[PDB]
């Protein structure tokens, strides 16, 4: 019954939030979306040791108490930066650039698969 | 019957009153002042305010519901 | 038959005490909740108890009104000493008017289907600022009842028209879906003397003579405002706002005048009586 | 979940020892009260406050602003390099510490 009091109280228009330092006299202060801050003098259903500064909170429309924790979203561009049709151009498919196809292999993929090569050498890779 | 009603004449202006800046007067019951929350209003001055202390820039406080300059 | 304007909601102040602490608890949500009375006749309606409704997600709708909890309330206070019936539904606006929404016209339509002079009331905690209550209560108007049926209510005396509705309801549908009923506290002794406590100033102290160094500053300053006034007044009898002589000099003298009395008054009493 | 979040607010002049005015973040200017036992002499214009959202009343004078943004700059790994691992800046090492 508990349980089902919190879960029908935890419908969601959320007023994502971002944190600020927390207080003793584990409790927190929150800036909203709408640049007004807030302190709570609980934190709500999220624990403590969960939150951090500039983090990501969904809070309650009205009484503002942090009842989710966020993955943070950083940008619509950014995330239209990364990649995810995967191109398909081998390296077949480059001529004569062997020795620059070489160099950029060494410098980026060796890293990126072994990372064994290197440490045992003590480098920093490129 | 008047010690009551001046008692709520001065329960009018107690906190919380939201502040504001003081454009000229209008009238002798009312002015024109502009919040601190950034909108101007027309309002009705507390005719127990003097006068004499509205200078066209001095900073007011108004009911909070109401915005009345008291 | 029809309702009529003269129809008084009689409110004690016990549940009108619980419906502000309610409505200042909830805040900035709403709060909703039972008002327990009975319908004494048909021209009032009486409650003399109220109590909370557990806030939810549902906001203030009929969902809110829940079932169990209603029941094993009615049933504690049945065997308590108050078995009562739900006259109605109280709820609360922050800051927002004492209007009906349209969420808010559906549960008292859903009370109105138990009784017809199931009345909604609204209050408001916020503008509730001081000794100024800010409460109305409300019942629908059945549609065609106004729109062809004409008048809703009956105007057989002078006792519904003392009375102006507010602006903001008119926006939000008064005299439209739902009109307004006449409000009244049925205060009575043992519950106003109670009440005067509050504030009652046991005679503590009111043989006590304050503080002399604070009561020298009072009369001290009040006599500079007094000589900086009566400059004023000297400059202005020459003349043949804020007139300072009339307001100023009254409320002065008035002032100090009392304030010396009561000190020098209880500072002699004192005297006598202890010794 | 009963709990309501107040809302914070820098302060300003006290007007008497009872009503201050105090700024919102990003807010209005009003003129507030402290709750009832709060001590006066630390209200002190330039100290952040909690105001309950319903009167506005003064109440939890909290510290001051961290501003996560500082957070940030402050709690930010900046390695394990020592002295003996900066070369040929000798003279400027000796400056600078
Ligand atoms: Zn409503």
């Amino acid at each position: 019954e508990n349980s089902e009091k919190i879960k029908v109280n935890k419908t969601l228009p959320y007023l994502v939030s971002n944190v600020i330092e927390l207080l003793d006299v584990k409790c927190a202060v929150i800036k909203t979306s709408t640049r007004q801050t807030y302190f709570l003098p609980v934190i709500g259903l999220v624990d403590a040791e969960k939150l951090k500064p500039g983090d990501l909170v969904g809070v309650n429309k009205d009484s503002y108490l942090i009842l989710e924790t966020l993955p943070t979203e950083y940008d619509s561009r950014v995330k239209a930066m990364e990649v995810d049709e995967r191109p398909t151009e081998q390296y077949s498919d480059i001529g004569g650039l062997d020795k620059q196809i070489q160099e950029l292999v060494e410098a980026i993929v060796l890293p990126m698969n072994h990372k064994e090569k290197f440490e045992n050498l003590g480098i920093q890779p490129p | 019957e008047f010690l009551h009603a001046q008692e709520e004449v001065k329960r009018i202006q107690s906190i919380p009153l939201v502040i504001g800046q003081f454009l000229e007067a209008v009238d002798q019951n009312t002015a024109i002042v502009g919040s601190t929350t950034g909108s101007n209003y027309y309002v009705r001055i507390l005719s127990t305010i003097d006068r004499e202390l509205l200078k066209p820039n001095a900073s007011v406080a108004l009911h909070k519901h109401s915005n009345a300059l008291v | 038959p029809a309702v009529d304007t003269a129809e008084q909601v009689y409110i004690s102040s016990l549940a009108l005490l619980k419906m502000l602490k309610h409505g200042r608890a909830g805040v900035p949500m709403e709060v909703m909740g039972l008002m327990l009375g009975e319908f004494v006749d048909d021209y009032t309606v009486r409650v003399i108890d109220v109590f909370a409704m557990p806030q939810s997600g549902t906001g203030v709708s009929v969902e809110a009104v829940d079932p169990v909890f209603q029941a094993k309330m009615l049933d504690m206070l049945k065997q308590t000493g108050r078995p009562e019936m739900v006259v109605g539904w109280y709820h609360s606006h922050p800051g927002f008017g004492c209007w009906l929404s349209g969420v808010d016209i559906n549960t008292q339509q859903s009370f109105e289907a138990l009784s017809e002079r199931a009345v909604a009331v609204v209050v408001d905690p916020i503008q509730s600022v001081k000794g100024k209550v800010v409460i109305d209560a409300f019942r629908l108007i059945n549609a065609n009842m106004m729109v062809l049926g004409h008048e809703p209510r009956q105007t057989t005396s002078n006792l519904g028209h003392l009375n102006k509705p507010s602006i903001q309801a008119l926006i939000h549908g008064l005299n439209r879906h739902y009109y307004s009923i006449t409000i009244n506290y049925r205060k009575n002794e043992l519950e106003q003397k109670m009440l005067l406590n509050l504030h009652k100033k046991s005679w503590m102290e009111g043989l006590t003579l304050q503080d002399y160094s604070e009561h020298c500053k009072h009369n001290e300053s009040v006599v500079k405002e007094m000589l900086e006034l009566a400059k004023n007044y000297n400059k202005a009898v020459e003349e043949e706002g804020k007139q300072d002589p009339k307001r100023h000099l009254e409320e002065h003298v008035d002032v100090l005048m009392t304030s010396n009395i009561v000190q020098c008054l209880a500072a002699m009493l004192d005297t006598v009586v202890f010794k | 979940l009963q709990s309501v979040g107040q809302i914070v607010g820098e302060v300003l002049k006290q007007l008497t020892e009872e009503k201050f005015i105090v700024k919102a973040t990003n807010g209005p200017r009003y003129v507030v009260g402290c709750r009832r036992q709060l001590d006066k002499s630390k209200l002190k214009p330039g100290t952040r406050v909690a105001l309950d959202m319903t009167t506005l009343t003064i109440m939890r004078y909290l510290p001051r602003e961290v501003d996560p943004l500082v957070y940030n700059m402050s709690h930010e790994d900046p390695g394990n390099v020592s002295y003996s691992e900066i070369g040929g800046l000798s003279e400027q090492i000796r400056e600078l510490r």
